[PDB]
């Protein structure tokens, strides 16, 4: 079973470098050309680079020409992507892709995320969105980098839960809200707690939301 | 890029068949790979492959099945030993990269 | 460079209906060099069609493709629930390999008006010097919805951000959260903070508001 597993992603500041790897299994590696394809969050697919069977020829998209170097080691069934002089515009999911013998990209890895930002790791400040069928929630503000995971009442409350996709503020930090629709009568009776966790900053906070 | 190969070819009594697979190039490539695939029931297997720097003779990876000769933009292939045989041409260098896929060749064995 | 072009941006259909997705090339590309891909949220792309017409391994028969030259088509004869995703076309005949913008296939459903909620800033946040007023639009359809902020009855501009969840799996609705960020100083200068919503299911703009 053809398998592509990429690794080496992470968060980095502009101008720094990052090295990605793609481990291939389940097929004769040297018999296929390979690509890296990237996808910025919320946008489409952009081809980045291509490499020959043995590596005799390599091509790159203009946005990476001069900073990215693709290579492969057919002896170890591994593909590489040396990315230098990184810019925030390089923030994306980087997929490892095999070219079929008839042309298309017939197999893709699940992807590895790289984030290029001048910000530094910061835990979120969690504030309650108090009610006044009622609605309540938690505001998870000013954190870097993604992601953060939010649950309610230690996971026992999931119906009517909406955790919104994070938003990138001008500060360079992320912010999101997690809301829950609740029967207006259960307020004061039922206890409502947010379970936020931001592992990059090793921050895990529980915030109780009350009228 | 347009690749031309016969629609049908006849195989000799000794199981060997020969056909010309020609290709044009929008630019002028000096590094070409020619592959021959066999397509039967949607799945494809590799019959043979050869790397070609123009004017230096066609080097085949493994001459167990295919022996071929180059003459400009034409390649006269010979395959020994009943699907669809597709001639594939890759213009590797100089840029741009081009992939060409012929319409396929049927091989009837008298 | 061969520029690909997809249409529509969003397809709104119901399960069982027939989807027709368009891909356009800025110059003629042979049928042997066009492919279609499916991508579900949080998943890697997946090949469906190659060579414009041929179907990838493991792809059900309801997916098919057609067209040559400039205009290509992907057809889903009968939409299944798992078929609602994003679809990308690509040309793979020459470098650079180029993709289309993508086309989203969403489930169409009956119109549903948003239930609007307004959240004042917590005193716990005000201690930090900034005030975030949050407005919630819960379970509405279609995805289009416009919210405008009013501070002391004066429309605001360039000081709020929005966020929309993915289409709900069960009820097929969307939710939206708009956040107005003010400085604590500026926040305590006004009294009426109002969130105004317009949507297809609302005959008149709804306003949810509060005072300090």
């Amino acid at each position: 079973q053809v398998q592509l597993v990429e690794s080496g992603g992470g968060v980095v500041q502009p101008g720094r470098s990052l090295r990605l790897s793609c481990a291939a299994s389940g097929f004769t590696f040297s018999s296929y050309t390979m690509h890296w394809v990237r996808q910025a969050p919320g946008k489409g697919l952009e081809w980045v680079t291509f490499i020959s069977y043995d590596g005799n020829n390599k091509y790159y998209a203009d946005s990476v020409k001069g900073r990215f170097t693709i290579s492969r080691d057919n002896s170890k069934n591994t593909l590489y992507l040396q990315m230098n002089s990184l810019r925030a515009e390089d923030t994306a999911i980087y997929y490892c892709a095999r070219t079929g013998w008839l042309g298309p990209f017939d197999y893709w890895g699940q992807g590895t995320l790289v984030t290029v930002s001048s910000a530094s790791t910061k835990g979120p400040s969690v504030f309650p969105l108090a009610p006044s069928t009622a609605a309540l929630g938690c505001l998870v503000k000013d954190y870097f980098p993604e992601p953060v995971t939010v649950s309610w009442n230690s996971g026992a409350l999931t119906s009517g839960v909406h955790t919104f996709p994070a938003v990138l503020q001008s500060s360079g930090l992320y912010s999101l809200s997690s809301v829950v629709t609740v029967p207006s009568s259960s307020l004061g009776t039922q206890t409502y707690i947010c379970n936020v966790n931001h592992k990059p900053s090793n921050t895990k906070v529980d915030k109780r939301v009350e009228p | 890029m347009h690749v031309a190969q016969p629609a049908v070819v006849l195989a000799s009594s000794r199981g060997i068949a020969s056909f010309v697979c020609e290709y044009a190039s929008p630019g002028k490539a000096t590094e070409v790979r020619v592959t021959v695939l066999r397509q039967a029931d949607s799945q494809v297997t590799e019959v043979c492959a050869a790397t070609y720097m123009m004017g230096n003779e066609l080097t085949f990876l493994d001459d167990s099945i295919c022996t071929g000769t180059s003459s400009g933009n034409q390649v006269n292939l010979t395959i020994q030993g009943t699907g669809l045989y597709i001639c594939k041409v890759e213009l590797m260098y100089p840029p741009p990269y081009y992939l060409g896929i012929g319409n396929g060749t049927q091989i009837y064995v008298i | 460079e061969i520029v690909l072009t997809q249409s529509p941006g969003t397809l709104s259909l119901s399960p069982g209906e027939r989807a027709t997705l368009s891909c356009r090339a800025s110059q003629s590309v042979g049928s042997s060099y066009l492919a279609w891909y499916q991508q579900k949220p949080g998943q890697a792309p997946r090949l469906l069609i190659y060579g414009a017409f041929s179907r990838a391994t493991g792809i059900p028969d309801r997916f098919s493709g057609s067209g040559s030259g400039t205009d290509f088509t992907l057809t889903i004869s009968r939409l299944e629930p798992e078929d609602f995703a994003v679809y990308y076309c690509q040309q793979y005949g020459s470098s650079p390999w180029t993709f289309g913008q993508g086309t989203k296939v969403e489930i169409k459903r009956t119109v549903a008006a948003p239930s609007v909620f307004i959240f004042p800033p917590s005193d716990e946040q005000l201690k930090s010097g900034t005030a975030s007023v949050v407005c919630l639009l819960n379970n509405f359809y279609p995805r289009e919805a416009k919210v405008q902020w009013k501070v002391d009855n004066a429309l605001q501009s360039g000081n709020s951000q929005e966020s929309v969840t993915e289409q709900d799996s069960k009820d097929s609705t969307y939710s939206l959260s708009s956040t107005l960020t003010l400085s604590k100083a500026d926040y305590e200068k006004h009294k009426v903070y109002a969130c105004e919503v317009t949507h297809q299911g609302l005959s008149s703009p709804v306003t949810k508001s509060f005072n300090r």
